[PDB]
């Protein structure tokens, strides 16, 4: 892992041409990039400074791919062989959906391959999503300083705009530290400081709840905090005691020096070893005091077990943009799923007409908008290995009965794809009956097709398989589902199975300890039912207990479903692949999926969770509450945890009500914590999906991602969490048990 | 062998100085007392509400013409009230926001500030007068002796007299071990008290510039000490929840004003006009009225809601003021 | 810090040789201080 | 290999201790007994309208009637200053113009932009195309009616033959983006400055730099003459005018202030040199005093970011013209 | 790299033996040259608005 660096020709600058194509506009601009890695800031038409927030960046590309313009006046004055390879494209937007793009010319050769490349490396960096309170808190004062108005000055609307709550305690604070306070006036960017700048936001709140956890800890009358009791307060409170005590251990006085000489301004107490009560509150917000370790977030994972034994990202019908019945199909969203983590993509390819054989790919019988499957193909051999290099499994769904186009779209495959198909099996693990599948690790940045060899919708009335597109099946060959104890008999493991919902939810119940054997071998897919007509989404922690590898989930929709896939699945280097818990693929150690007893084997914990109080949540005078759900196994779900509505009496509500108790996780590997703020009426602000297994425990900075996972910069949550190991009719008694993780 | 003989003489100087306060150890002041007459019940009122501030308010004072009062806030904003009809005659910006202090005249023209900046700003009424260095750390309590005299409390276990024109460290107070946390001047103008924070409050002259009577007793800090209106007394409000009351002439302490349900610490002491109530705030939102000559509570003050930093009497007794750290100071009576 | 143990026991020297003022007529002196006080507190 | 760096520091030490001997005195000290000027007052007389898009450059006539006005939209109106009549409107093939030019004698006007070369007019049709540029066209003036000077974006200038289209002079020198130039009065020896913040003094004869000059912080977006030919003043983009000699090799006075933080766009001095104008990005215009180092007016009268000023032969007006597609004349 | 490295000490060596008069001269021709000038400088100076080619 890496922090992120600016080289020294973004930061310097460099010419382009901001063209436009729907108000046919053009300017010549000067890109910059600040120094911290924060925004991409450029001089409008009429001076006034235009920002892009890099965390929203979903995509640089530069070349062939980028977007070319569509109007000839445009295109007359660009220049329109080689003057395309000085075109850049940066998208950006809150979710895949609705993106919006910007368009930039360079005028210099080779400034458009840098400059992209040096935004992509910027805009998929990990330290700078889980980035710390102060570094979240500097970058709200950049987006102060670098938005000046035509003269050069920060403005005063951009500082009672950013803290919108009220207007009172922002025009007091502003007076209250010798600046300029009225409605149309402009503040000098060196007469506004970093220091100018947090003496104006301790002006602009009051904080008791860090003022009851130093009463905590012993600061009674004397303005600081020695050096043991700093320390007998991390290793006390800050330390989680689920981790081993000889490889992780417990802080010496030596590193706590280090500490109060980084975050202390006052120069008394940093000679004889204290600290004051500015420099713990720039302690509680520091890299070291995070929620996660940077060892749950980078990948750390044993990649050798076999491609059965992981949760893979999947997405299901991803072409559409809307409902299933009235939507319009889009070649971008393969882009936006392949971009965004995604490791499973579907294809219903369809015939096509008797003027010229092209197959298309759109849902049947169904008014839908047809996109053509060489475009398709191109875009996906465009994103795959941009973000992950791990194998992509693509699903075909065909449905060409012609000779022809069956072996037209063979040979699309093999001359877009090129060396990265997988048309031959490995020099290790043949086709034969008893061999376990190849690892990710083995299979690093090859591309598989799942498609058959020689209330489900369109996907039950497929078309029979042909020797020219049955070439290429090897590894993942679809078949028909007869039974767990007639596919364990046959000890085939490259072949899987593709339930509906409903069916997976009649074995779910069933009979789910022989399921759990079936998903140590082969591999199992699940789609959501075809009366979803509004693309809802089904929950997948309803079928990740029983093993089920490839739950595909609609990408189009975000409900909570959606979030809880895109956020499970950020960990682990952003690879769509997270390995299974231990009793899950070990093939001894069976357990029972549905029991309400700690196991053998597994070390069960116990967690509480105290919501203290949380800041900036909202642009409007209204109260905040805030739920703590709780997904995994069905006795590990409690999602009915609600605090109590706050009034909005400052800046920062402070919730003073009793902790959240969840006394007993039995498969702690395998569950997630899902932290939402609302305000009083329904509306949304932010959420955070955290894993049990390894969060920490103490007085923690939960910084509040958006709907789609992507960091807000101001709003953020404190929370108390108490992280420590544990102390000492039937398909109805089996459907009660599911009653809270369905819905 | 020649640092045993010292530490011997120490200690056993110590032990006549010891066996001399049990000689003068006769009885208590409420095996004294025992058959006067209780107070009762002292049931007071929250006059007005200064609302006004911005941030925690660590110290206040009133002024001589029981009309005035200043209370430096933490944002760096002094602000001297009128305490009748509640409108901020004065509001003067500072250059630092970390305010430990503040002071006020008996004349009534010059008020001192301070705080984690080593200095102390006197002001003129608005501008800075003077700006007072040489200390070598925080400068937790100052006071007015005179129009001329200052005097400091600062955190590098050092006491000072100053002088308000040229600048200079007059006569230097030297003798403590931990930080010198709070101070009073005595009704005659002539000796202070210093609280420091070793569980030790001494006795100084003001014209000979050195201790003459030194106690001990506590088990911690001393935030508060304030004098009985006699010039024979005080009470040194501590950390541990003890607040004492000792005598100059006798040297030796006389009541303990401790309980049960009660262990957060004192922020501030002080006796009332008549010398029969000692008003003492505690650390948690609540002020605890004791009276003096029985140890026992008589009156409740609470209404503040996190933990009250200073509180003050008048001169004449008509009213006492608490500010407390949510920004909010009011006036009790 | 071999003049320090000097300096220490100069004070403690100054501290031993002062008046002993007998607490029962300290007691007494502040009974006495408080009941011709007590008319002039408008507390009480 | 690091041994030529230290004699090349030796030698540039050589001229920072004989900087410092021959500054003896200071232009702040020496002009304390002239009286200073105070109030200027300079009014809008002629609005000249018609462009479409953004004015990106400005050059007079060399009898002060006639001025062309390089447009983003391609078009190089010519006007007339004393009636307000289009006297051509010529289209150039490219939209991007940057700079545009005029004769000493008044039948010739040049022009350039993104494309790399400079087109040549005749007074319409492109007489010469002068190919040659490896990066785009900053600034170009003419000499006569047969020799041009230009300044490009790939560190270099050139020194331009019109009847054969060849490069005579490439002066080479600088490391840096050559954003503005300006000739002497009398065309003999000239002023480069680029995004190094370093002027660079030129000669059209040898093709060799012979003095050099520091001190800003940022881009070199103006420079001018003192008309005499012995000063010159390098317009950044910290907003500070500087004044310099060519003689002591020292910079002398400062032009900064406070409430002035954006960056500058195009100067120019006066017909005496008691005076000095600079181009602002917040939309105006501040007369400095050259001597004394204080304001003396405002020309606020332009909506958008001034972008080009230009003081004619005979001292009279100046002239300016911002991305608002408007010029004033200022008299 | 090697080259430019001698024609930087060459560029160096050809500015440092040139003539420098003192910035006191400099300045004293300078502010001699403006009121010099200044008789027909029609900037400082106020217009006859009949000879005014603009009015
Ligand atoms: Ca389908």
């Amino acid at each position: 892992l890496e922090p992120p660096t600016v080289v020294e020709t973004l930061r310097r600058g460099s010419k382009f041409i901001k063209w436009d194509e729907e108000t046919s506009s053009r300017n010549l601009v000067t890109l910059r990039v600040d120094p911290n890695g924060f925004f991409l800031y450029w001089t409008g038409p009429n001076m006034e400074v235009d920002t892009l927030d890099i965390s929203s960046i979903r995509d640089t590309r530069t070349g062939r791919y980028a977007r070319l313009p569509k109007d000839p006046k445009i295109r007359e004055v660009l220049g329109f062989a080689r003057l395309e390879e000085k075109l850049m494209t940066v998208v950006s937007g809150p979710d895949p959906v609705n993106t919006v793009f910007l368009n930039f010319m360079a005028v210099q050769d080779d400034t458009a391959k840098v400059w992209s490349e040096e935004l992509f490396k910027l805009a998929m960096n990990i330290l700078a999503q889980n980035a710390s309170r102060n570094t979240f808190l500097r970058k709200a004062y950049t987006k102060l300083k670098l938005q000046v108005n035509q003269d050069g000055r920060i403005p005063v609307k951009n500082i009672l705009k950013m803290f919108s709550a009220d207007k009172k305690r922002v025009e007091t604070a502003l007076e209250s530290c010798g600046l300029k306070f009225n409605r149309s006036e402009s503040i000098r960017p060196d007469e506004f400081s970093l220091e100018i700048f947090e003496r104006f936001l301790n002006k602009l709140c009051l904080r008791p709840d860090i003022d009851k956890i130093l009463l905590e800890i012993g600061a009674k009358g004397k303005p600081y905090l020695t050096l043991e009791q700093l320390m007998d307060f991390i290793n006390q409170k800050q330390r989680d005691p689920r981790l081993n005590e000889v490889l992780y251990p417990p802080l010496r006085p030596s590193q706590a020096r280090l500490l109060i000489e980084k975050y202390e301004p006052n120069q008394q107490f940093l000679e004889r070893d204290q600290m004051s009560m500015e420099g713990f509150s720039r302690y509680l917000g520091g890299e070291e005091n995070g929620i996660l370790p940077l060892e749950a977030l980078d990948l750390s994972t044993d990649m050798t077990q076999p491609l059965s034994a992981y949760f893979i990202n999947s997405s299901h019908n991803t072409y559409l943009t809307a409902g299933q019945l009235a939507g319009t199909s889009s070649v971008e969203m393969y882009r936006q799923a392949l971009l965004w983590g995604c490791r499973c993509v579907e294809l219903d390819v369809w015939k096509g007409r008797p003027p010229e054989e092209e197959p298309f790919i759109t849902h049947g019988f169904t008014m839908t908008t047809e996109v053509p499957l060489r475009d398709v193909l191109e875009a996906i051999a465009e994103t795959a290995f941009k973000t992950s290099p791990y194998p992509v499994i693509l699903s075909f769904e065909n449905h060409v009965d012609s000779a022809k186009q069956q072996a037209k779209m063979a040979e699309y495959c093999r001359s877009i794809f090129g060396d990265a198909l997988l048309i031959e099996p490995l020099d290790k693990y043949p086709l034969a009956p008893g061999v376990p599948l190849p690892s990710p690790q083995d299979l690093m940045g090859r591309i598989l097709v799942k498609n058959k060899k020689r209330d489900e919708g369109t996907a039950s009335s497929e078309v029979n398989a042909t020797e020219e597109m049955s070439t290429l099946v090897n590894y993942i060959e679809p078949v028909k589902f007869k039974s767990f104890e007639a596919a364990r008999k046959r000890n085939k493991c490259f072949e899987m199975s593709s339930f509906v919902e409903t069916k997976a939810m009649e074995q779910l119940t069933k009979s789910p300890m022989e399921f759990v054997e079936y998903n140590k071998q082969q591999l199992s897919r699940i789609y959501p039912k075809g009366t979803r007509v509004d693309s809802s989404n089904y929950m997948p922690q309803l079928f990740w207990n029983v093993g089920c590898q490839l739950v595909a989930l609609n990408f189009q929709t975000l409900d909570v479903a959606m979030q809880l896939n895109a956020g499970v699945f950020e960990y682990n280097g952003r690879s769509g692949y997270l390995l299974k818990p231990e009793f899950m693929r070990r093939p001894d150690k069976s357990f029972d999926p549905f029991t309400e007893v700690i196991v053998d084997g597994i070390v069960a914990n116990a967690l509480r969770v105290k919501v203290i109080s949380g800041q900036f949540l909202s642009d409007r005078k209204v109260g905040i509450y805030v739920e703590v759900d709780m997904f995994g196994l069905p006795v590990d779900t409690r999602r009915k945890y609600r605090t109590r509505t706050s009034q909005g009496n400052s800046f920062n509500p402070v919730w003073d009500e009793e902790p959240f108790d969840f006394p007993k996780v039995v498969l702690p590997t395998l569950a997630s914590l899902r932290i939402a703020a609302f305000e009083e009426g329904g509306k949304f602000v932010g959420h955070r999906i955290l894993p049990v297994s390894a969060i920490r425990s103490g007085y923690h900075y939960v910084c509040l991602r958006n709907e789609a996972n992507q960091p807000l910069c101001l709003p953020a949550l404190l929370i108390y969490t108490e992280a420590s190991d544990y102390i000492p009719s039937l398909m109805d008694q089996r459907a009660r048990q599911l009653a809270a993780l369905i819905g | 062998s020649e640092l045993d003989q010292l530490r011997q003489e120490a200690e056993q100087l110590k032990n006549q100085i010891r066996d001399a306060r049990k000689a003068c150890a006769d009885a208590t002041l409420s095996q004294i007392t025992n058959n006067i007459d209780p107070v009762g019940r002292i049931q007071m009122r929250t006059r007005r509400t200064l609302r006004g501030h911005l941030a925690k308010i660590y110290a206040m004072h009133w002024g001589t013409d029981s009309r005035l009062l200043v209370s430096a806030s933490q944002d760096g904003k002094l602000i001297i009230w009128d305490s009748y009809t509640t409108n901020k005659v004065h509001a003067i910006p500072l250059r630092s926001s970390w305010v430990m202090t503040c002071a006020y005249a008996p004349s009534g023209n010059y008020v001192a500030c301070g705080g984690l900046d080593n200095i102390c700003s006197i002001y003129n009424l608005v501008r800075v007068s003077r700006e007072l260095a040489g200390h070598t750390g925080y400068l937790s309590c100052c006071r007015f002796l005179d129009d001329n005299q200052i005097v400091t409390s600062s955190g590098d276990t050092t006491c000072a007299l100053w002088d308000i024109e040229t600048g200079q460290q007059t006569t230097t107070f030297t003798g403590h071990t931990g930080d010198v946390m709070s101070l009073s001047l005595a009704p005659d103008t002539r000796l202070f008290v210093s609280g420091a924070c070793d569980a030790s409050a001494k006795l100084w002259d003001v014209r000979e510039g050195m201790c003459r009577q030194t106690f001990t007793g506590h088990e911690s800090d001393i935030n508060a000490i304030c004098f009985f209106p006699n010039g024979n007394a005080f009470a040194t409000g501590s950390d541990d929840a003890t607040c004492r009351l000792f005598d100059l002439r006798a040297d030796q302490e006389l009541m303990t004003y401790s309980h049960d349900n009660i262990i957060c610490g004192i922020t501030s002491v002080s006796f009332s006009k008549s010398g029969r109530l000692l008003l003492a705030g505690y650390d948690d939102f609540n002020c605890n009225v004791w009276d003096a000559l029985k140890a026992d509570r008589a009156g409740v003050l609470a209404g503040h809601d996190n933990r009250v930093s200073c509180l003050g009497v008048t001169d004449d007794g008509m009213a006492v003021a608490t500010g407390s750290w949510d920004s909010f100071l009011k006036i009790w009576n | 810090s071999i003049a320090q143990a000097r300096k220490l026991v100069e004070q403690l020297k100054m501290e031993a040789n002062i008046d002993r003022i007998k607490v029962s007529k300290a007691a007494a002196d502040l009974m006495a201080y408080c009941e011709a006080h007590a008319k002039e507190d408008p507390l009480l």
